[PDB]
């Protein structure tokens, strides 16, 4: 029988590339819309990993819907920070293999302000120095780190499968052999750094909205991307969210 | 209304 981390192992998606062409020259405009482009790609191929991720297709299918639609802007700039963690360790926003935030493109104008909540996610992995199977676990928690104010239809199953991959959080951390006061230390950095997502993902979302919802801007987002920040606004609007924290204010 | 992401969800893969 295969350990529960070898399953979140063999389900981890493909990198995907952004189809960005170098010889033509930079404008923030292109990225953006690239970006977004590649976003809704990500979108597609994260619904594909999270129906194969062991407990979550258990859920009501209201539940599976309603754990996207909250997590996904935190999976994809934690799945960032790790492509960026692991190509440059510079550090570069590593988008995609043919999209890198270059020292030549973060000379485009405030590109450091726009790329420091998503540079912080990558610095923080590099120096929290985290492994592989601590990352799976964290990026499977991050789908399951909001629920609405009124919870899920499943939420006794949820909180048995959201334990589950807690436990197996614990599991990658003993890996790096500490004793067990280097252990609890491990824990309570690791699940700061997950707590602290929902704040670079508050920043992410502004400028997503912003961008999303000024129309005059030209900014074009795909179907998958539209129809998420179309369903999330009115939720933000209304306080429907309860974000999960593994320490309290 | 949410059509794609519930046909993501729903099909087969
Ligand atoms: C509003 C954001 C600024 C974000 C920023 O400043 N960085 C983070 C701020 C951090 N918090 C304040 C959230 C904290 C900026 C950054 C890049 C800007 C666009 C591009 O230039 C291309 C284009 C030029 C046209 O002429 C006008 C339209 C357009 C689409 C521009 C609109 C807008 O102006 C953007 C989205
Ligand atoms: C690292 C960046 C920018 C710092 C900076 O200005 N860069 C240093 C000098 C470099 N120069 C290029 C200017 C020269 C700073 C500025 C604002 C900071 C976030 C907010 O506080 C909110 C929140 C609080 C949590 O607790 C931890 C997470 C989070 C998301 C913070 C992360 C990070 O810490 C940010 C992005
Ligand atoms: C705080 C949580 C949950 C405790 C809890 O509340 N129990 C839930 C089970 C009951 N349910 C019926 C709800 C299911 C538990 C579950 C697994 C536990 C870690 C691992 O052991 C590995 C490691 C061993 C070291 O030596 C000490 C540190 C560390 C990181 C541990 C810390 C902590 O203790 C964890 C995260
Ligand atoms: C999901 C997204 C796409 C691919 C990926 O790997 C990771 C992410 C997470 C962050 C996601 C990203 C894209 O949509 C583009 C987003 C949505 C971005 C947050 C916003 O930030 C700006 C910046 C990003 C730095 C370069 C200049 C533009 O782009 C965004 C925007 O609002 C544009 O309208």
């Amino acid at each position: 029988t295969p350990t529960l981390v070898s399953l979140l192992e063999v389900i981890e998606p493909e990198v995907l590339y952004a189809g960005y062409d170098s010889s033509v020259p930079d404008s923030t405009w292109r990225i953006m819309t690239t970006l977004n482009m590649l976003g809704g790609r990500q979108m597609i191929a994260a619904v594909k990993w999270a129906k194969a991720i062991p407990g979550f297709r258990n859920l009501h299918l209201d539940d599976q819907m309603t754990l996207l639609q909250y997590s996904w802007m935190s999976l994809m700039a934690f799945a960032l920070g790790w492509r960026s963690y692991r190509q440059s360790s510079a550090n570069l926003l590593c988008f995609a293999p043919d999209l890198i935030i270059n020292e030549q493109r973060m000379t485009l104008p405030d590109m450091y302000d726009q790329c420091k909540h998503m540079l912080y996610v990558s610095s923080e992995l590099h120096r929290l120095q985290v492994s592989y199977e601590e990352y799976l676990c964290m990026k499977t928690l991050l789908l399951l780190s909001s629920v609405p104010k009124d919870g899920l239809k499943s939420q006794e199953l949820f909180d048995e499968i959201r334990m589950t991959y807690i436990k197996e959080l614990g599991k990658a951390i003993v890996k790096r052999e500490g004793n067990s006061s280097q252990n609890w230390q491990r824990f309570y950095q690791l699940t700061k750094l997950l707590d602290s997502m929902h704040e670079v993902v508050e920043n992410l979302l502004n400028y997503c909205f912003q961008t999303f919802l000024d129309k005059t801007m030209s900014i074009e987002f795909p179907e998958m991307l539209a129809e998420i920040i179309t369903n999330q606004i009115p939720k933000y609007s209304n306080g429907n969210i309860k974000k999960l924290l593994f320490h309290q204010k | 209304e949410n059509a794609l992401l519930r046909y993501l969800l729903d099909k087969d893969d």
